[PDB]
Parts: structure tokens; sequence; C-alpha cells
């Protein structure tokens, strides 16, 4: 019921292949940018820091 | 790669080596913190976040004031990495 | 009265406790990321010296609102919303000394 | 609010800006950058009045 | 110096493909191909190729666009490396270059190098044919028998451009 | 004596976009209810030469995030090539005269957005790389039906030799053959200099400068040297392709007239459609190439392949 | 053989190469890919010219052809493979074993 | 040689541009006038982490159709042959299959972004 | 000496291009932006002088700070000016730009943008009329005219 007959140490602490799929590995994967629209943008009105 | 409990308290008597505040040579495993070493409740918050650190184990708050004894720092780190 | 966020001492403390935590850890990456001069002790220095500036508090409600003013601060930091110019001024380096011995002000000047 | 005096105790100034760019988080969902500047346009915000 | 544009030319190529190689970060790959790809059409238009060399050139051109793009939204890092940025690009680069000075001062000096073929270091102009096209462009003509006399060509071409367009669909699917 | 003549080629195109510069503002301002430009030399005249000292008296910055090496590579780069397109026109003679002029000037815009793409990465802010995003996206929309465009007019013209136009277009424009066609390359011209409404990478209004947000001085000025060339030569392209000129061959004078005044006008249309059109969303101009002038192209490509052969006018290889 | 067959050679061997010798990221190995299609364009190219061999100056621009559908390809599995983990490393291939 | 004296000319008057804008103007660098550029305030992260490019599909198949362009451009000298009948059913066959790509691109909502 | 009067035509020479060709940058705080907008519009069209707005700060040569400038904004503003290449001047209008103005006591203003980055002209009034602005950009490129950088270095 291993991964691999015959295993050594190491692979011994490795898991069997997931039955259906593997889990999703989702952590902070996408990052999104972050802009500072304003100030002294045209179109910001010059006062306005919108952070995007 | 057994992580034994010698090795555990090796570990975390190097981390209060490594703070200033301790001073070295009263540095004991029985010391508690804020008497034995005079170490005040932010020092000590600062000690378990350095313990953390060096064991990768995160101590919550309920836990770690529990905490000012070395030896308490190093038996909850062995109840959490199961040792012994 | 009414609780803020804690109905005792020690609740205001254990968050109190969480606060210092999360600015501890945040330092070196304030230093890194806003490219102050200043070393990681030194702004922890200045971490612990603005938490002992209010030890004295001893109402539950007034250390629960300092505890949300300093975590809006954090936000703040963690962000890049504060500049260097925001984060530099707890240090106040342009400000000269300023002496508090009695003959040092009675020199100096006309205040109490 | 006036106390009786010859000076205003409280003046409090609505500013129509103020809610509407508190709703251009809402109003630039799904959209992008460019959409976001016409946003901006169209609700005819002047930051004197948002900032008062 | 004008009797060896050819060999010029290849050298550049040569050391363009030891930098995309050496795998900079997929920007400087990037101008590597590009520039390789310049040298190349260089070459072929040089040997006569003037069509196909062009059209190396724009394809690649267009082609290390969209790698280029693709690199800003997922080869991406923070300290993008250079030729000299890690020792391993650098060993990489100094390794190609110094064989190809290696190889290219042999065959120059040597009359007959022999790596793993045998290369004579005549100029390229030598083997050049003295007969004469006419009113024609050989490399065009034959470019242009592919609706003429390579309709099988034109079929399976066609087909695999139109499967591939549903390759991509469906592998980037993604379910 | 062909020095001399890159230079006659190289020094007079680059006066000509400096009062382009001069042009493009007072047509503008009188667009706009304005004068333009009037105070700096009769009638405005000297303000070009006033705008490019100050640009290369300017300090210029290296920013201390960039690549350098990019940074000054790209400048040259958009500079080098926009002058190297106009050396295989027929003005009515081509300086260098190729069997495949016509895919040497796409070969060689498609190698000038590198330019953009390098200067914006190199510059490592934010906004350029925004810039440089949208210029990769905007060849994507554009190069295809440019090629298939060119490739549609050219059928009639039997090959890809620049020259060769001319004697198409003896009789008659090739525009009122190919008058959709026209559009959608003029368009598409428009869209290759990003211009407006087209005026993606830039986009002040939307990115505060785009690619040369972080380019100051002499860059900026070479940047903006490349820009209206290539204005200038891409208008001059149209003039060729479908505006055709007489030429008789004692005198060049009078084709030599002809063609600077079409390219003229063509260059006025242009700042004609900056002035009086907004500019489009990139999304917005990507599914208007791919969508609306991509199966049009295709169909009028298909059209024009077989018009020669049902009308049995293909035209002469030679 | 002349010389510059000699170069084109030596760039197709580096090309292989470098496609062998993985870093970190798989665009520079499809770079290295593209590069090897570029090398051998050249190569059957300058053969079919020096050779006049006529029609055949049609086979470069099918190797082209093919050579950029494998790029498609290429830039395709890559797109999945940085959903999937983020990245494009090479290190991120490695649930299957053996 | 005529092209590459052209280039080399071309090159070395946008390079010595390039040299009299560094070296004629005067020079007063310092840290807070080579910052980047973030609208006054400074930048959150870098501009080197990844830009998600929401039309990667429409790219993938513009390399693909400009693999079509490239099989297309010969067609002027096509329109030279004797089999005009073959060579217009196999340019006809090219174009309709590339309208069929886009057409199926499009139905399958790829041409459409994000 | 000759060599003066060759450094005297250089330097009138460049102070007329750096005068002729100034670029505002696109920078408006308060209601004195609108003035300057006027002073865009038709007119007093101030791109007749060679003044044209440009967003970019190392695209532009001079900063005109119209409108009040906050503890908030003066950062900001501070980096837009040193992100500025050189040769720059700065041109401060409106009274609150000048001098804080109608809010100079308040606790969020900066009384005077003075304080934050050099200032070459002032020109007052709140707002200042379009053609206020004007004069204070011809008197500036007056002050260019005066400069006597290469007449100094020969000297010195
Ligand atoms: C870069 C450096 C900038 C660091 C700035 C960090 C801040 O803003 S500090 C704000 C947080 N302030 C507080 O939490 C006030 C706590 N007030 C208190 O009364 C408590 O500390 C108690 C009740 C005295 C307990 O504290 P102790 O455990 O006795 O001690
Ligand atoms: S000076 Fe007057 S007009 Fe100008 S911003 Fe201040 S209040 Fe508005």
């Amino acid at each position: 019921g291993g991964a691999v007959m015959y295993p050594t140490k190491e692979t011994a602490h490795w898991k069997p292949p997931p039955w259906n799929d593997v889990d999703p590995p989702k952590d902070t994967l996408v990052s999104n940018l972050t802009l500072n629209f304003g100030p002294q943008h045209p179109a910001a009105h010059g006062v306005l820091r919108l952070v995007m | 790669p057994p992580l034994t409990l010698e090795a555990i308290k090796d570990r975390v008597l190097y981390v209060l080596k490594l703070y200033d505040k301790i001073d070295p040579e009263k540095l004991s495993v029985n010391s508690h913190f804020m008497k034995d070493l005079g170490l005040d409740s932010l020092d000590q918050v600062e000690i378990i976040m350095a313990m953390e650190d060096e064991f990768g184990f995160e101590i919550p708050d309920i836990d770690a004031e529990k905490l000012m004894c070395p030896q308490e720092i190093v038996d909850y780190i062995a109840d959490k990495k199961d040792v012994y | 009265v009414k609780p803020i966020f804690s109905r005792d001492m020690n609740e205001a403390k254990r968050r109190v406790r969480e606060l210092y935590r999360a600015w501890y850890r945040e330092v070196p990456n304030t230093v890194h990321l806003f490219q102050l001069d200043i070393s990681v002790k030194q702004g922890r220095d200045k971490v612990r010296e603005m938490f002992m500036k209010n030890a004295h508090v001893t109402d539950p409600r007034v250390v629960d609102l300092l505890v949300i003013k300093g975590k809006m601060e954090l936000e703040e930091t963690i962000n890049v919303w504060k500049q260097r110019t925001h984060i530099m001024r707890f240090f106040h380096e342009t400000e000269a000394p300023r002496p508090t011995d009695f003959l040092s002000k009675f020199y100096v000047g006309h205040d109490p | 609010v006036s106390d009786g005096s010859s000076r205003p105790y409280r003046c409090k100034i609505k500013a129509p800006g103020f809610a509407h760019l508190a709703g251009l988080d809402k109003m630039s969902k799904g959209h992008m950058l460019a959409d976001v500047v016409a946003i901006i346009g169209t609700q005819d915000i002047v930051f004197g009045e948002v900032d008062r | 110096m004008t009797m060896y544009i050819a060999f010029i030319l290849s050298t550049i190529f040569v050391i363009g493909f030891v930098g995309f190689s050496s795998k900079p970060s997929p920007i400087y790959g990037g101008l590597g191909l590009i520039v390789s790809g310049g040298v190349g059409c260089g070459i072929v238009l040089n040997f006569g190729g003037s069509f196909l060399g062009l059209m190396v050139f724009l394809i690649y051109l267009g082609g290390m666009l969209v790698v280029f793009g693709y690199t800003t939204a997922m080869a991406t890092e923070m300290y993008p490396e250079v030729w000299v940025s890690n020792k391993t690009v650098f060993g990489a680069f100094v390794s190609g270059l110094m064989m190809e000075f290696c190889m290219v001062y042999y065959a120059l000096k040597e009359e007959e190098v022999e790596i793993i073929f045998k290369f004579n270091g005549l100029g390229d102009w030598v083997i050049y044919d003295t007969g004469d096209s006419g009113f024609f462009s050989e490399e065009a003509m034959g470019i242009a028998a592919l609706y003429s006399y390579g309709t099988w060509l034109v079929i399976v071409t066609g087909w695999s451009l139109l499967i591939g367009v549903v390759v991509i669909m469906e592998i980037t699917r993604g379910n | 004596m062909f020095m001399i003549n890159i230079l006659s080629l190289i020094i007079p195109i680059l006066l000509a976009v400096a009062f382009l510069t001069l042009v493009e503002r007072k047509v503008l301002g009188y667009m706009q209810l304005r004068k333009g430009p009037n105070v700096v030399g009769p009638y405005g005249l000297l303000q070009p030469i006033a705008d490019a000292l100050k640009l290369f008296t300017k300090e210029p910055l290296r920013p201390a995030t960039s690549s350098i090496s990019m940074f000054i590579i790209a400048p040259i780069l958009a500079l080098s090539l926009a002058l190297t397109m106009w050396v295989p026109l027929p003005m009515p003679y081509p300086l260098i005269n190729m069997n495949l002029g016509v895919l040497f000037m796409l070969a060689m815009s498609s190698l000038a957005v590198y330019s953009i793409l390098w200067s914006g990465w190199a510059s490592n802010s934010k906004y350029a790389l925004i810039g440089a995003l949208r210029a990769v996206a905007q060849t994507i929309s554009y190069e295809v039906t440019l090629a298939i465009i060119l490739l549609s007019v050219l059928l009639m013209n039997g090959s890809y030799t620049l020259s060769t136009l001319i004697t198409t277009q003896e009789h008659i424009w090739m525009i009122f053959t190919s008058w959709p066609l026209a559009m959608m390359w003029f368009i598409s011209t428009l869209a290759e200099t990003n211009r407006a409404p087209f005026d993606l990478t830039e986009g002040e209004s939307e990115l505060v400068s785009g690619f040369n947000v972080e380019y100051a001085a002499g860059p900026f000025a070479m940047f903006f040297m490349a820009e209206y060339a290539n204005i200038i030569m891409m208008n001059a392209f149209t003039a060729i392709l479908f505006l055709g000129a007489s030429h008789d061959p004692h005198t060049p004078e009078l084709y030599t007239i002809n063609f600077v005044l079409k390219t003229l006008a063509l260059t006025i249309t242009f700042l004609w459609i900056r002035a009086s059109y907004p500019r489009f969303r990139y999304d917005q101009l990507m599914h208007l190439l791919w969508k609306s002038f991509l199966p049009l192209t295709l169909a009028l490509c298909m059209w024009h392949i077989s018009l020669p052969i049902m009308t049995a006018s293909i035209p002469p290889q030679s | 053989m002349p010389l510059v067959y000699m170069n084109i050679i030596m760039a197709f061997a580096i090309a292989l190469a470098g496609l062998l010798m993985y870093r970190s990221h798989l665009m520079s190995s499809l770079l290295c890919l593209e590069g090897m299609m570029l090398s051998l364009f050249i190569m059957s190219t300058l053969i079919i010219l020096n050779t006049h061999f006529t029609l055949a100056n049609m086979m470069p621009i099918i190797l082209l052809v093919f050579a950029a559908c494998e790029a498609a390809l290429g830039l395709s599995l890559l797109v999945m493979v940085s959903n999937t983990y983020g990245t494009d490393y090479v290190q991120n291939l490695n649930l299957l074993q053996c | 040689m005529n092209i590459m004296l052209t280039l080399l000319t071309n090159v070395t008057l946008a390079s010595l541009l390039v040299l009299i804008a560094f070296w004629l103007p005067q020079l007063n660098a310092y840290s807070e006038k080579t910052s980047p550029y973030e609208c006054g305030f400074d930048p959150m992260g870098s501009a080197r982490l990844p830009f998600s490019m929401k039309f990667f599909l429409v790219a993938i198949t513009f390399l693909l159709f400009d693999l079509e362009i490239a099989l297309l451009l010969p067609l002027p000298w096509a329109s030279q042959t004797n089999n005009l009948k073959t060579m217009l059913t196999m340019a006809l066959f090219l174009l309709i299959l590339l309208a069929a790509s886009l057409a199926y691109e499009w139905t399958q909502k790829g041409l459409e972004w994000a | 000496s000759r060599g003066e009067y060759v450094v005297a035509k250089l330097d009138d020479l460049v102070n007329w291009a750096r005068r002729s060709s100034l670029w505002p940058m696109t920078f408006g705080l308060a209601c004195c932006a609108v003035e300057m907008m006027h002073m865009a519009a038709p007119r007093y069209d101030m791109d007749r002088f060679g003044v044209v707005f440009r967003a970019s700060p190392r695209q532009s040569d001079v900063m005109i700070v119209a409108g009040t400038l906050t503890n908030k904004m003066a950062p900001a503003l501070r980096k837009v000016y040193d992100q500025m290449p050189e040769p720059r001047y700065v041109v401060s209008m409106g009274s609150c730009a000048n001098g804080g103005g109608y809010y100079h006591y308040s606790y969020s203003v900066v009384r005077g943008c003075d304080r934050i980055v050099p200032v070459d002209i002032y020109v007052p009034g709140c707002p200042p009329t379009a053609e206020a602005l004007l004069y204070g950009i011809l008197q500036l490129q007056r002050k260019i005219k005066r400069e006597k950088r290469l007449r100094i270095w020969y000297r010195r």
C-alpha cells in the first residue's frame, strides 16, 4: 500500500498519491499590483491618492 | 533526527543566551525570567517570539504567559513536538 | 461602563501583548521597505518606548482604544500609507535636545 | 449650530462628493483603470468639498 | 574585412545563442534571440535569401513579443538576472564565448578543422555558383510553388494551425 | 557621395520632425480656438529649436531601479530604426532600392516596438511596465491586419518593391481600387504609431507618461523624434501605396512635390484626429482590430486574390 | 563544408545544451527550443540556396510554421503550470516521480 | 553594404545624441531625484513582480496567425504560375482555415479577456 | 575678452532655450488650479509662450504650487520636486501656497510652500487671476534671461 515498494528512509515519509486529484496549493500565489493613482496624476484632480 | 529533549533544552538555552537583557551567568533552566532574570512582560513576549522562531511552531498568547521558566519552555516545546 | 473590547485589565493586557508582537515582527520589514537607515534594534527600542509611554494606564477602555490606535498605525506602516517622513517622525532627529534641569530652563527662557 | 453669539458654534458641510467618492469602490468593481478614470470623472468630485 | 561578412555574422549568431542559452532572465534571453534572428537574416540575405531572412526576422520579432509579455506575467522575478548577476549564468556565457573563440581561431588558422565534421577555412565566397537566374528570384519562385506544387504541404500546415488554435484553447481551458 | 545622400535623408527629416511639433501645436490650438506657439520666433518658427536646446541642456536622470543598459539602448534603437525606415521609400527614387522593401519596413516597424517595451521594463516603474504591456497588446492587435491589408493591396502591384507602386498607380490612385483596405490601413497606421485615438502606451490622462515616464532630457527628446518621424514615414508610405503621384523621369521634382504635399496632408489628418476623437481602451482597440478589422481583411484578401485571376489583371512580376 | 556551416551547427549544439541544462524558469528553455528552431532554419536555408534546390526553398517556411506551433504549445503549457504553482519554475513539476 | 552603412550612420547619430545629452548638461544627482516615480508617494512593491496578462490566449493565437501571415506573403509571386486554379484553391483554403480558426476562438469566448 | 563674449552668447542661447520652452508640471492642489486651466484656455493660451503642461515630473521644468499645501500633501510635493530634473523652477500661486492664506492658522496646512520647497516667483491673489499667473510666468522667464551660469563659470 505504499507509494513505492522496497521504500527507503526518505521515501517512507513521502505520502502515496491522491486517489482522485492533488490538493490545490493556493497560498498567496497571486499578489495584486498596488498603484498610487494620485496625487500628481493628471486624472486624480491633484489631491487624490487612490490606492488601487 | 530524533528531536531529543536535551537538544531542545540546548536550543532554548542558546536562544536565551543570545538575548542581551538576560545575563549569561545567572541563566538557568530553573531560573524564572521575571524574578530570577528580572526581565519584564514584554521581555518575556520577545523571548517567546525568539523561541517560536527557533522551533518554527507558533506559541499562542495563553500558552506563552504560562511560561517564564526555561524548563517550562522546553516542556511545552516537547508537548507540541510530541517528545517522549 | 460598557467595555470597548475587554471587560477586564488582563484581557486588555493580552491584546497589548498581541499588538507588541505584531510591531516587533514588522520592524525589520519596515526598515527594509522604507529604506530607513536605523537598525532593527533601534526601531524595536522605539516600539518599546512608545509602548512604555502609556504603561501607566489603569483603565481597560483606555487601553483598548490605545490598542486600536496602535493597530491603525501598524496597518499604515504595513502598507506604505505612511512615508519615510511619517515613520522617522517617531525619532525626533531634527528637534534639538531640551534640558530638563532647573538651571538650564532658567538660563534658556521664561518657560516653566 | 448657533449658541446665540456672533460666531457659529459648529458648522458641518455636507459635500456631495464625499458619498460619491465613498461609492467609487463599489462602482469600479469589474472595470479597468481607464474605466476607473471615467468613473472618477462621472461623479464630479472637487476635493475641496470632499476634504473641507 | 568585407570579404568575410558571413563569418562575422555567424559568430554574432553564436554569441547571441550563448547569451540566450546561459539563461539570463527571459528578457535578456529574448534580446539575444532577437539579435541572433537579425544576424541570421543577414547571413541568409548574403547568400541570396532575402525573403526567407526577412521572414525569419519578422516571425521571431513577433514571437519574442509574446514571450516578453508572458515573462512579465509568469516568468517574472524580483531581481531579474543579467549575464553578470550569477556565477552560473556568467560561467555559461564565458564558456560559450570561449568555446566559440576556440573553434573560430582554430578553423581560421588551421587550414582544415574537424570538430565533428570537416570544415575548410576558405571564405564562403568560394562555394557560390557562377550561374545566372535571369529575370527571376529563385527563392521567390520556389516559395511560391507551395501553392502550385505543395498542395499537400498547404493542407497539412493549415490543418496543423487550426488544430493548434483548438489545442491552445483546450490546454488553457483549465477546468 | 552615398554618405552625402544618407545625411541628406537624415538631417532634413529631423528638422521636419522638429517643425511638425510646431505645426501640431498650432493646428491643435486653432482647432481649439487658440493660437499655437507664436511668441518664440516669427509665427512660432523657432519654438522647435528652443525645445531641442532646452531638452538637451536639461539634466538626464538615470533611475535608481533602472537597468541602465536597456534604458540607454532603447532610445537609440527607436531613433535609429525611425531613421532607417525612411531609406527604402521611393521619393521618387529610393536611397536603397530593395526587391522586398515592404517586408523590410514591416520587420523594422516590428523591431521598433521593442524600444517601447525595453524602455518600460528597464525603467522599473509600475506605470512604465503598464505602458510596455499596453504596447505589447497594441502590436498583437494591429500587426496581422496590417500585414494582410498590405498583402492585399500589393497583390495588384505584383511585387513588394516600393518603386513599382508608382508604375502601378500611373493611371489612377489605388484608393479607388481598395478604399476599404485604405481605411483599415489608415487606422492601423494610427495604431502602429501609437497616435490618438490609440495613444495607449503614453496615455498621459490614464498613465502619467506611459513608457517614457522615467525618461528626461535627451532620451525623451529622442523618443519624441522617433514618434514624429514614424508618423511622417507611415503617412508617406500611405501616400506611396494609395495616393500615387505622377512621375516624369526627366523632372523628379514634380513627383517629389506631389508626394510631400500628400504626406503633409496625411500628417495633418493625424493631428486632426488627435484633436477630434477621444482615446480608446486597449481592450476596445484589440477587439476592434480582431473582431471587426480582421474578418473584413480576410474577406477582402480573398477578393483581391481572386480579382486579378477572374479579371485577367495579374500584374507583371518585373 | 565552409565555416558558416560550422558556426550554425555550433549554435544548434549550444541551444540543445541550454535546453538540456535547465536552471529554474521554463520560459528560458522554451527560448532555447526556439533558438534551436532558428538555427535549423538558417542551416536549411543555406543548404537549399547553395544547392539551388528551388522546390525546397519552402521547407524552411514549413519548419518555421511548425516551430511556432511548438512554441504556442509550450507557452500554453507554461501558463497552466504558472497558474497551478504561481511560478514557471521547473522544480514544481515534481509530483510525478521516477 | 549600403544598408550596413546607413544603419551604422543612424545608430552613430543616435549614440552621439545620447552622449551629448548625458555629458553636456550639468547634474546634481541625489537619491530622492533618482527614486522611482509613483505620483508623489513611494511605491508599495516592486515593478518586477508578476503582472497578469488577461489576453494570453490572444497572444498565443497571434503567434499562430503570424505564421499564416508568413504563409500568405508569397501569394504575389504565386499568381504568376500557370496552375492558377490550384493556386487559387489553396490560397482560399488557407484563408478559410484562418477564418475558421478565428471564428472558433471567437465563438468559444477566446478573444475575450480575463 | 573673446572668451567672455563666447560665454555670454552661449549663456544667452541656453537661457533663451530654457525660458522659451517652459514646461510646467500638471500639479494643481486647490482652487488656484482652475485659474491655471483658464490660463491654459484660449483667451490667455500659454502654449503661445512655449509653456506646455507635461504630467511627468521628469519631463517638466517648472512646478506651480496652485492651492493650499496640507501637511499630508507636503511630502508628495517635495518628492515631485526632487524627481524633477534640473534646471527646475518653482512658482507659488495664491495666498494659500505663498503663506497659507485663509487657512494659515489651521493644523493641517503648511504656512507657505517656501517651507517645503524653494520658490522663485510668488504670484499674489486668492485666486490669482489668469493674467496675474501669466505675468508671473513671464517674470520667471525674465529671471531666467538674467541668469549668468556660464559667465560665472568663466569668472570662477
Ligand atoms: S488661494 Fe484662494 S483660490 Fe487659491 S486655493 Fe486658496 S482659497 Fe482657493
